[PDB]
């Protein structure tokens, strides 16, 4: 009974809403489960929204300590008010009577080739939305990075309360954050922690991949992905040029250790030119040396 | 109502002599107003210095569609300035050139429009010259010469200004008398980037060999 994710009761959740156990803790929230329509959907969103920033919310509900995202839909930002939450009570009152019947559970945006976190503004309106409902969590995604890495790069997070101190215990794997955005993230880096993602199909769902993938293999096979990201390798490697000038500046003197830093990113940088220089070696090596 | 009339016109000369053409629009527009409740055959003078500005400017964009505009300009009395105008939206040289030619006697004895026939020929003949080297990548001077009905030395001089006034991109090919146009560019900001990410990394190992010793 994998299905049985899908099926929705009203009475459990009122029950759950009512009893807000949230309300005590701080670090109640530690698990997100995705639909895997939902995070199609949210891709070829980001993906469609170009080299620009864009955002959308998020339907579903909560078990226990989970939260569970089932749907989603774009907002039009061209608004925080008027606009955006028009826009959400509208298409929550047309999506009710088809069978849609989950209410909203976040909002997510998009941040295009500067990683997964919340700079200030995202704090402050992650604080705003848990201020009045609740419960609520914030996706972002980075969908240029998703095509250079191979890997989907996605990070739900939730904000502290203003005035709450956690002791430490952050584990904050190493992101490669641009020059211009070093310091916003320095700032606001210990007001929100991220929930581990996890994901989720039904039953027909992985029987149409299982079927889908007799013929999408065709695609995998002819991608060529050092032409679909030349723009994104350049801008990469100003920026490592300017780190590497700023860590050069460090050592005539006397973060930390600048140069390691720099180092890194240059490493995945080329560590992912390479790849794709590879990918294009095995192409070649199937198709064109046959030579009859 | 004459005196000011009078020196409104003669302030909107010495400003036509002294560029800054939109005051100088707004004062040939004050001194046509003022001529409309005064002494008819300065009313045709005005309406010529009027459309002089207008086509000097190319940017007021005031046709016959004014209310008060067309029972002047449907007057028989003053019928080139019309064809001028006409011309001058259509960029037709050839018409330009040709009402030029077969209105004497009404524009050339005007010195004021003859101080300005020239700037408003060159001017048309830049935008058409523009628009023609749209679609082409190498192209012969003497092909721009007979559109534009001028001869080469011309034509060459035209392209010279144009070119050192970033206008066209393009260089011309003098030895064999063409025009290559700098159509053909591709990616160069990678080189860039490996450029000054080599330079960063000479000065950085230079640095760091340094620090030893
Ligand atoms: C849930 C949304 C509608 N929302 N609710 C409330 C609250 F007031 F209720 C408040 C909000 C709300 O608009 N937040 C927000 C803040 C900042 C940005 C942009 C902003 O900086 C400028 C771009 C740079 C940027 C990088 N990261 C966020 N941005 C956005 C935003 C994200 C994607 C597309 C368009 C706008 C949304
Ligand atoms: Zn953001």
């Amino acid at each position: 009974s994998i299905d049985e994710i899908y099926k929705y009761d009203k009475k459990q959740q009122q029950e759950i809403l009512a009893a807000k156990p949230w309300t005590k803790d701080h670090h109640y929230f530690k698990y997100c489960k995705i639909s895997a329509l939902a995070l199609l959907k949210m891709v070829m969103h980001a993906r469609s929204g170009g080299n620009l920033e864009v955002m959308g919310l998020m339907l579903g509900k909560v078990d226990g300590e989970t939260m569970i995202i089932m749907d989603s839909f774009a907002l039009p930002v061209e608004n925080a008010q008027a606009a955006a939450y028009e826009y959400m009570a509208a298409y929550i009152e047309n999506a009710k009577q088809v069978g849609r019947l989950e209410n909203a559970i976040g909002w997510y945006h998009s941040h295009p080739g500067y990683g997964c976190w919340l700079s200030g503004i995202d704090v402050s309106t992650q604080m705003l939305n848990q201020q009045f409902q609740e419960p609520f969590v914030a996706v972002v995604i980075d969908p240029t990075r998703t095509i250079s890495a191979g890997k989907v790069n996605l990070g739900a997070f939730r904000t502290y309360p203003k005035g709450y101190k956690p002791p430490d215990e952050g584990p904050s794997e190493y992101q490669t954050i641009p020059l211009n955005k070093i310091e916003d993230f320095g700032v606001h880096c210990k007001q929100y922690y991220a929930l581990e993602v996890s994901y989720f199909k039904s039953s027909l769902d992985r029987k149409l991949l299982e079927l889908l993938w007799n013929k999408y293999w065709v695609n995998t096979l002819s991608s060529s992905s050092l032409l679909t990201n030349a723009d994104y390798t350049t801008g990469q490697v100003f920026d490592l040029s300017e780190k590497l000038e700023q860590s050069e500046a460090q050592l005539g003197r006397g973060s930390e250790d600048k140069l390691a830093k720099a180092t890194r990113d240059s490493c995945k940088t080329t560590i992912e030119a390479i790849h794709g220089l590879m990918s294009q070696v095995i192409k070649d090596k199937l198709f064109n040396q046959i030579n009859i | 109502p004459l005196i000011m009339g009078v020196i409104r016109e003669c302030g909107g000369k010495m400003h036509l002599r002294e560029g800054e053409f939109e005051k100088a629009h707004t004062d040939f527009f004050e001194a046509f107003k003022n001529y409309d409740e005064s002494g008819s055959p300065r009313r045709t003078t005005c309406l010529k210095y009027l459309v002089l500005a207008n086509m000097l400017m190319k940017s007021g964009i005031n046709p016959f569609d004014s209310q008060e505009a067309k029972p002047y300009k449907n007057d028989p009395e003053i019928l080139a300035m019309t064809n001028l105008v006409s011309a001058y939206q259509n960029n037709d040289i050839t018409e330009f050139e040709k009402i030029l030619k077969t209105n004497h006697s009404n524009i050339m004895d005007d010195p004021f429009i003859r101080e300005h026939i020239e700037e408003l020929l060159r001017n048309i003949r830049t935008q058409v010259l523009i628009k023609l080297i749209k679609p082409y990548t190498r192209i012969h001077i003497p092909f721009i010469s007979k559109e534009l009905n001028i001869d080469v030395a011309d034509v060459e001089s035209l392209l010279v200004q144009c070119i050192l006034d970033n206008t066209i991109h393009g260089r011309i090919d003098q030895v064999n008398q063409l025009l290559e146009l700098d159509h053909q560019k591709r990616g160069g900001a990678r080189y860039t980037a490996l450029d000054k990410w080599t330079n960063q990394l000479n000065s950085l190992n230079q640095a760091v060999v340094s620090k030893l010793a």
